[PDB]
C-alpha cells in the first residue's frame, strides 16, 4: 500500500525505542516524574527533566561545544582539520566533554529535588545507604549512561535526536489522549475543538520555513592530497544548479525560549516563592522577554553560524554568487551581499517563529485558557519529524531503473 | 504540496507515539505493578 | 548485602560505558556524519551495553522491594 | 575480545599451520623432479574452483616454496610463509628486508590462480610490474603456468591473452584504465580484462595513499582549439604582467586583491564588475595564473625536445601525454611553447572501494602501521599480520637533525655524503622532486663526486642504476618515485662498515612514506643506516603548521648553530606529519564517498551497455520506452498544473515540441480524444516499427550493427556529458557543510534526478538517431 514496505530498520528502532524509554521514567530512584511554565516544569536549577540527566548533557554537550568554539574558535589546534579529521577529533572531544558536565549537574539536581520537593515517595535513612546524594549520584552517573547508551545505538536506526523526539512524541502525545485537558474555561476547555484544526494550521506554516531562504553559486574543484589539483571548462547537460543559504537550525527557538525562562523562574519562585500576581512573572514581562528570544536566538546565532568566513573559502576557490539576479562581486564584498540575505531572512524567519509562540498569544484574546501545554514542544516533535523524513528520503527508492517494467 | 501528504504523515507518525506511548505505560507499569 | 556491593558495581558499570562511547566515536557522535559504510556489527563491547540495561531494571527491582 | 590477543591468537593459529606444512617440506625434498611436475598437473585438476582447497594450500605452498629452490633461491623464510597464508585471508604479513615479498606473493598466487580466473597482483609502478615478473617467473614454467603483466602502452602480446592468462602482474594505475577501457568498446571480443576480484598489494602502504580517482580520458573534441591557442597566448602573457602578491598557498586555489582587481581592469576589460556574466574572461586569467605558479613547469616537465609537456606528478615516473584536468594542460602549454588541442574526460572510478572492493579481496605486503588499520575496515575489510623475520629491525636509525633558515642544511648534508664517500659507504637519496634533485646532483658535482641520477630522467637509467645503486662507494640521487619496495642487493665486501647509508632531503606528506624512502636499505635480512636532515624552512612545514612552529622556535631561541633537536624540534614537526597527512584523510571521504553512490549509478550504466552489445533485437523495448515515456509525457496531467493532458491544443502544442522531428506523422492531425494508453501508442510504435523494418531493408548483416554504434556511443556521450555535470555537483556538496546536515545528503538528491533525466533523455536521441541515414 503506502507503505511500501522495505525498510528493514524502520518498524526496528520504532518498536526498539519504546521498550528503553518505558522503563527509563519509572525508573527506580529518580524518575521525578513537567515544563510548561514554573508550577508545571520542575526542577533543581530549571532544567525540565523528563527523567533526571541525559537530555540535560545533550543539551550541555550541545551548548559546550557550541559556545566554546564560539566565542573562542581555536583554543587548540582543532578548528577542523579537514572536516572529517577536525570533525570526529572534535566529537570525541564532544563526548568527554559533555559527560562530565552531567556529572555536574548530577549531584546538584540530586540534593535539592531530594531534599525538599511535591509528593516524593523517597525514604530517607540517614543519607539511606549511600546517600541519595552518593547514591543519586550513582543513579545519575550510570543514568547518564543507560540513556547516552541508549542515544548512540537509537542513532545507529533512529537518531541522534531521534530520542529527542520521541519525548516529544510521548509529552506531544500525553495531552491529546486527553488525560487531563478538560478544566477551567468558561464552561468550556472542551468545545471550541476547531482549535485542533487551527493547531493544524500552524502545521503548515512550519513547512515553509525550513526549505530554507536557499540559494547558491558555481564551480567546483578538487584536490587530491599531492602535488596537484585539476579543472574543467564545460560538458555535460543536465538540470540542477547550486544551492547555499539557509534557514534557521532545528530548535533555535527553544534556546532563546530557555534564557526567558531563566528570569521568569527566578520569578516564580524565589525564596518563599512570590506568586508575583502584581508582577506575574509567568506570563505579564513575557512580551519583553520573547523578544529577548529574538536577539540572542536570531542575530548572535546567525552571525557565527553564517560563518563569517564562508566568503574566504567561497571567494578563494573563485566562485561568484548566484541568486536573485546573476551574482558579480568577490571577496569581502560578497560577504556584504550574503550578510544582506542572511540578516533578512532571518527577521523573516523570526516572524514565523515567533509567531508560533505568539499564536496560542493572538488567539487567547476573546477567552483565554490556563491550559498552555501544546505549541513549542509542536515545533520540535514536527522539527525530529521532518528530520525523520531526511533519513526515509534518501533511504528511499532504490534502482527504479530496472524495474520489471521495460 | 509535499506538504500536504506531510501532514498526512505527521498524523501517521502522531498514530505511532501514541500506540508506542500505550506500550511504554503499559511495560512499564507492569514492573512496578507485579513486582 | 547484594546492593551495597551492587553500588559499586553500578559506579564501575558507569565508567565502561563511558569510555565505550569515546572509543564509539570513530563513526560519530553528538548530530551526525556521515553514514560510514561497512557498517557495524554488533561491537564486542556490546556486552557492556546489554549489562547496562539488564543492569538498570534490576535496580528498578532492588530499589524497592 | 580486541587486542594484542588477536595479533597474538593469529601466531600461533600460523605457528599450528606452518609446523604441518613445514613437515611436508621435510619429506619432500627427495628430489621430486618429474614427480613434482605430475603434482602440477595434480593440484591443478585439483581445485578448478573457488572452493578454496584449505587442504591443497598445506601441500601446495610446499611445493611451491621448494619450486623456488629448485627454480632459483628465495625460499627459506617465514613471514613470507605466513606471508601467503594471512594473504590468502585478506590482510598484509611483512616489514621488509628478507621476509619475502618476491617469493612470498609467488605462493599465494599460485594456489588462487589455479581457479582458472586469473588472479591480480597490484604493484605500485610499471618498472615494479616487470620486477616482480621476472623476478618469481622460474617456478612458473616449472609450475607450467602463463604468466602476465600489462604496461603503460602495452604488455608485448596483447591485453586479451594477457589477463585470460594465469597470474596478472601490473600496476593499478594501469589496472584501472584497463577495466574502463571496457567502456567505448564496440565490440566484446575485446578480452579488455577477464572480470576483476581478487588481488594482493605489494607495498600496499601505497594501494590506500591512491587518493584521486582512476579517471581514462581520451577524447577531446575541441571547438574553441584555434581561439585556445591565439587566446592562451594572450592570457599567460597576461598574468606574466603581474607581480608575487597573488597570494598562492596552502591550496590550489587561487585569487589576488587590490592589485589583482586593478590587473583585471588594466588589461582588456575596462569593466570593474567584471564578474556579471563575465566571469569567462577572469576564468581565462585564473587559468594561467593558477598554471605559472601552481605546478612549476618543471614538474611538468618536457622531455628533451619531446617538447610533450608530461605530468610526473603524484608519485609517478613520467606518464606520457595526458592531464588532470581541462584548463591546466592547454594553460602550461601557453606557458612553453607547443600548443595542444586536447581537453577531454571519459570515466572515472575510485582505485581502490570502488575497485577492489567492487570485487573480491587484498592482502598487502609491509607496512605494519597503526594509521592503516581503520583504513583496512572502512573500504577494504583487512587486518594486519605483523611479522618480523629473522633478525629484526637490524638497521639503525638516527634521528632527524634539523637546520634552520633555508635549504643550506641540505648543503650540510653535502659534506656529509662526501665524509662518506671517502669511508666507502654507498649511499643514496630521497629528494622531493625533480628540480631539488638535479640541484642537489648539481652541489655533488660542485664538491667533484660521482653520482648516478635516476630522478625519472630516463627510465633506461632506472635499469642500470638497479643493480648498480650500492655497489660500494657507490653514491646514487633518486626520487622516491624511485625510492620506495625494491630488492636491491649490495655487492661485496661493501657492508663491511654500516652496510649501506640513506639520507633523506625531508620528511612527506605522511610518515610511512617518510619512512619507506628509509626501508629502502635493508633486504634478506642485513644491516644499514638512515638519516634525516630537515629544515625549518623546508615544505612540509614552511606552508603547513608554520604558524605554531614559528612562536615555538622564537619564544624558545632563535641563536645557536647549525644542529639542534633539544626542545621538541622532532617532536612538534612529527605531529604536524600526522596532520598533513590528516588532511589527506578528510579529503579522501569527501570524494570516496560521493563516489560511493556513483558507483551505484555507474553500475547501471555501462553494465546497461553490455547488455546492449550482448542482445540482438531490443527493438520492442526500446520503442516501448521511448514510447511509454513520451506518451507519458504527453500524459503527466493530472490535476495540477498538468504538464500536459491528453486534449487538443494543449497536447498538440507541449507533445509538437516533445515529438519535433523533420520527419511527418499525424504532427498536423488534430481533432481526436481516444486516450485509452493503447490507442495513443499503437499509433506511433507503428510507424517506428513499420518505419523500422521499412528502413531495415537496407541490410540485415549491416543493420544489426547500427545500434552498435549507436546504443553505446549515445548512450555512452550522454553519461560521460553529464558526467561533467557531475563535476559541478560537487560543487553541490561544498555547498551542503552549511546549512543542513552533511551526510552527502543534497549530492545523493540530485544524483538520481539527474540520473533519471539522463536516461530518459538516451531513449530520446538514440531514437530519433536510428532512422537517419
Amino acid at each position: 500500500l503506502f507503505e511500501l514496505k522495505e525498510l528493514r530498520q524502520k518498524f526496528i528502532f520504532t518498536l526498539l525505542m519504546f521498550v528503553i524509554y518505558r522503563l527509563g521514567s519509572h525508573i527506580p530512584i529518580p524518575g521525578i516524574n513537567f515544563a510548561l511554565y514554573d508550577i508545571f516544569s520542575g526542577g533543581n536549577l530549571g532544567r525540565l527533566t523528563v527523567f533526571a540527566l541525559g537530555v540535560m548533557p545533550y543539551i550541555s554537550a550541545s551548548i559546550m561545544m557550541q559556545l566554546l568554539t564560539v566565542a573562542i574558535p581555536s583554543l587548540q589546534r582543532l578548528a577542523k582539520e579537514e572536516g572529517d579529521y577536525g570533525r570526529y577529533k572534535i566529537n570525541e572531544y564532544t563526548k568527554y566533554l559533555t559527560l562530565f558536565v552531567a556529572t555536574v549537574q548530577s549531584l546538584g539536581i540530586a540534593f535539592w529535588i531530594r531534599g525538599q520537593v511535591s509528593p516524593k515517595g523517597i525514604p530517607v535513612v540517614e543519607n539511606p545507604g549511600i546517600s541519595f546524594i552518593l547514591i543519586t549520584v550513582l543513579t545519575l552517573v550510570a543514568g547518564t549512561m543507560f540513556l547516552v547508551w541508549i542515544a548512540d545505538r537509537i542513532t545507529e536506526k533512529g537518531i541522534g535526536n531521534g530520542a529527542s523526539l520521541i519525548i516529544f512524541a510521548g509529552i506531544v502525545a500525553n495531552f491529546p489522549n486527553a488525560v487531563i485537558q478538560f478544566y477551567e474555561k468558561v464552561k468550556t476547555g472542551d468545545i471550541g475543538p476547531l482549535t485542533l484544526l487551527l493547531i493544524i494550521a500552524l502545521i503548515i506554516a512550519i513547512i515553509v520555513g525550513i526549505v530554507y531562504v536557499q540559494e547558491a553559486e558555481r564551480r567546483i574543484p578538487i584536490q587530491y592530497p599531492g602535488r596537484q589539483v585539476g579543472r574543467q571548462l564545460y560538458a555535460g547537460r543536465k538540470t540542477y544548479l547550486p544551492i547555499k543559504i539557509n534557514p534557521a537550525g532545528v530548535i533555535p527557538i527553544i534556546f532563546a525560549q530557555a534564557l526567558l525562562l531563566i528570569p521568569s523562574t527566578l520569578l516564580n519562585f524565589v525564596q518563599n516563592p512570590f506568586i508575583k500576581v502584581i508582577a506575574d512573572m509567568f506570563q505579564p514581562g513575557a512580551i519583553f522577554y520573547n523578544f529577548l528570544y529574538v536577539t540572542f536566538i536570531v542575530f548572535f546565532t546567525y552571525f557565527y553560524t553564517a560563518v563569517l568566513i564562508n566568503p574566504v573559502e567561497l571567494a578563494e576557490n573563485l566562485h561568484k554568487a548566484g541568486a536573485f539576479i546573476p551574482g558579480v562581486r568577490p571577496g569581502q564584498d560578497t560577504v556584504k551581499y550574503l550578510e544582506r540575505i542572511i540578516n533578512r531572512l532571518i527577521f523573516f524567519g523570526a516572524l514565523f517563529l515567533s509567531v508560533i509562540a505568539l499564536i496560542p498569544i493572538l488567539i487567547s484574546v476573546w477567552f483565554n485558557i490556563p491550559f498552555y501545554f501544546g505549541g513549542t514542544t509542536a515545533l520540535i516533535v514536527v522539527g525530529v519529524a521532518l528530520d525523520t523524513f531526511r533519513q526515509i528520503e534518501t533511504y528511499l527508492i532504490q534502482k527504479k531503473y530496472k524495474s520489471y517494467v521495460r | 504540496k509535499a506538504t500536504i501528504s506531510v501532514i498526512i504523515f505527521s498524523l501517521a507518525i502522531g498514530v505511532y507515539l501514541w500506540i508506542l506511548d500505550l506500550t511504554f505505560t503499559k511495560i512499564i507499569s507492569f514492573i512496578l505493578s507485579l513486582r | 548485602l547484594f546492593v551495597i556491593i551492587a553500588v559499586v558495581l553500578i559506579i564501575s558499570t558507569l565508567l565502561q560505558k563511558g569510555r565505550g562511547d569515546v572509543g564509539a566515536a570513530f563513526g560519530g557522535g553528538m548530530g551526525q556524519s556521515i553514514f560510514g559504510v561497512g557498517g557495524v556489527e554488533t561491537i564486542l563491547t556490546k556486552a557492556t551495553y546489554w549489562l547496562g540495561a539488564l543492569f538498570l531494571v534490576l535496580a528498578l527491582l532492588l530499589s524497592v522491594i | 575480545n580486541k587486542m594484542f590477543d588477536p595479533t597474538k591468537r593469529t601466531l600461533n593459529r600460523y605457528e599450528k599451520i606452518a609446523n604441518d606444512i613445514d613437515a611436508i617440506r621435510g619429506d619432500y625434498e627427495n628430489l621430486s623432479d618429474d614427480a613434482l611436475k605430475h603434482k602440477t598437473i595434480e593440484f591443478k585438476e585439483r581445485l578448478e574452483k573457488g572452493a578454496t582447497t584449505d587442504d591443497l594450500l598445506v601441500e601446495a605452498f610446499a611445493v611451491v616454496r621448494e619450486a623456488s629452490r629448485r627454480v632459483t633461491g628465495m625460499f627459506p623464510f617465514k613471514v613470507q610463509l605466513m606471508g601467503g597464508v594471512a594473504l590468502h585471508d585478506g590482510n598484509i604479513a611483512e616489514m621488509k628486508t628478507g621476509e619475502g615479498k618476491t617469493l612470498t606473493s609467488t605462493l599465494p598466487v599460485y594456489l588462487n590462480a589455479l581457479t582458472g580466473k586469473g588472479v591480480h597482483v597490484v604493484t605500485v609502478n610499471e618498472y615494479l610490474a616487470s620486477r616482480d615478473a621476472e623476478q618469481m617467473g622460474k617456478i612458473f614454467e616449472f609450475l607450467g603456468l602463463t604468466v602476465g603483466l600489462n604496461l603503460n602502452s602495452m604488455s608485448k602480446d596483447e591485453k586479451r591473452e594477457a589477463y585470460a592468462a594465469d597470474i596478472t602482474y601490473s600496476t593499478n594505475n594501469e589496472l584501472g584504465f584497463d577495466y574502463l577501457r571496457d567502456n567505448m568498446v564496440l565490440y566484446k571480443e575485446q578480452m579488455v580484462q577477464r572480470p576483476l576480484h581478487f588481488a594482493v598489494i605489494d607495498e600496499v602502504d601505497s594501494i590506500l595513499i591512491d587518493e584521486a580517482r582512476t579517471p581514462l580520458i581520451i577524447s577531446g573534441q575541441a571547438a574553441k582549439s584555434t581561439k585556445l591557442y591565439v587566446q592562451a597566448n594572450a592570457f599567460v602573457r597576461t598574468l606574466k604582467a603581474e607581480k608575487d602578491y597573488t597570494y598562492d598557498i596552502k591550496t590550489k586555489a587561487v585569487q589576488l586583491t587590490e592589485e589583482g582587481m586593478t590587473k583585471a581592469e588594466k588589461a582588456f576589460g575596462i569593466d570593474n564588475l567584471f564578474d556579471v556574466k563575465h566571469v569567462a574572461l577572469n576564468h581565462h586569467i585564473n587559468q594561467a595564473l593558477k598554471a605559472h605558479v601552481a605546478m612549476q613547469k618543471d614538474v611538468d616537465y618536457v622531455v628533451e625536445d619531446g617538447q610533450v609537456v608530461i605530468v610526473d606528478s603524484f608519485t609517478g615516473r613520467l606518464m606520457k601525454g595526458r592531464r588532470y584536468s581541462e584548463g591546466l594542460h592547454q594553460a602550461i602549454e601557453a606557458k612553453e611553447g607547443l600548443e595542444i588541442q586536447n581537453e577531454s574526460m571519459t570515466l572515472a572510478t575510485i582505485t581502490f572501494q570502488n575497485y577492489f572492493r567492487m570485487y573480491e579481496k587484498l592482502a598487502g605486503m609491509t607496512g605494519t602501521a597503526k594509521t592503516e588499520e581503520e583504513e583496512f575496515r572502512n573500504i577494504y575489510n583487512m587486518q594486519v599480520v605483523t611479522i618480523p623475520t629473522n633478525r629484526p629491525v637490524v638497521r639503525d636509525d638516527r634521528p632527524d637533525l634539523i637546520y634552520r633558515t633555508m635549504e643550506g642544511k641540505f648543503k650540510a648534508v653535502a659534506e656529509d655524503v662526501a665524509q662518506r664517500y671517502m669511508t666507502g659507504q654507498p649511499v643514496l637519496v630521497g629528494t622531493v622532486a625533480v628540480e631539488t634533485s638535479e640541484l642537489i646532483s648539481k652541489l655533488l658535482k660542485n664538491k667533484g663526486i660521482p653520482h648516478q641520477v635516476l630522478n625519472a630522467k630516463n627510465h633506461e637509467r632506472e635499469a642500470q642504476i638497479i643493480e648498480e645503486a650500492g655497489q660500494k662507494g657507490a653514491v646514487t640521487i633518486a626520487t622516491n618515485m624511485a625510492g620506495r619496495g625494491t630488492d636491491i642487493k649490495l655487492g661485496e665486501g661493501v657492508k663491511e662498515l654500516g652496510g649501506l647509508a640513506v639520507v633523506g632531503t625531508e620528511r612527506h606528506e605522511s610518515r610511512r612514506i617518510d619512512n619507506q624512502l628509509r626501508g629502502r636499505s635493508g633486504r634478506q635480512g642485513d644491516p644499514g643506516i638512515t638519516q634525516f636532515y630537515l629544515s625549518m624552512e623546508d615544505e612540509l612545514m614552511r606552508r603547513f603548521g608554520a604558524e605554531r612552529t614559528m612562536a615555538m622556535l622564537d619564544r624558545f631561541g632563535m641563536d645557536d648553530s647549525t644542529p639542534i633537536q633539544s626542545k621538541m624540534v622532532s617532536r612538534a614537526v612529527e605531529s604536524s606529519q600526522k596532520r598533513v597527512e590528516g588532511n589527506n584523510f578528510d579529503s579522501r571521504k569527501q570524494l570516496l564517498q560521493y563516489d560511493d553512490v556513483l558507483r551505484q549509478q555507474r553500475e547501471v550504466i555501462y553494465k546497461q551497455r553490455f547488455e546492449v552489445i550482448d542482445s540482438e533485437n531490443l527493438r520492442e523495448i526500446v520503442e516501448n520506452m521511448i514510447k511509454s515515456s513520451l506518451e507519458r509525457a504527453i500524459a503527466a496531467y493530472t490535476p495540477r498544473e498538468e504538464l500536459p493532458e491528453e486534449w487538443k491544443l494543449d497536447g498538440l502544442v507541449d507533445l509538437i515540441n516533445t515529438t519535433y522531428l523533420d520527419e511527418g506523422a499525424l504532427e498536423k492531425s488534430d481533432i481526436f480524444g481516444k486516450e485509452p494508453d493503447e490507442m495513443l501508442e499503437l499509433i506511433m510504435d507503428r510507424i517506428i516499427t513499420k518505419y523500422n523494418e521499412k528502413e531495415e531493408q537496407f541490410g540485415k548483416e549491416q543493420m544489426r550493427e547500427f545500434e552498435k554504434v549507436i546504443v553505446l556511443r549515445a548512450v555512452d556521450s550522454k553519461w560521460m556529458d553529464h558526467i561533467d555535470a557531475m563535476d559541478q555537483l560537487r560543487q553541490g556538496i561544498h555547498l551542503r557543510a552549511y546549512a543542513q546536515t552533511n551526510p552527502l545528503r543534497e549530492y545523493q538528491m540530485e544524483g538520481f534526478a539527474m540520473f533519471e533525466h539522463m536516461i530518459e533523455s538516451i531513449e530520446d536521441e538514440v531514437a530519433k538517431f536510428v532512422m537517419k541515414a
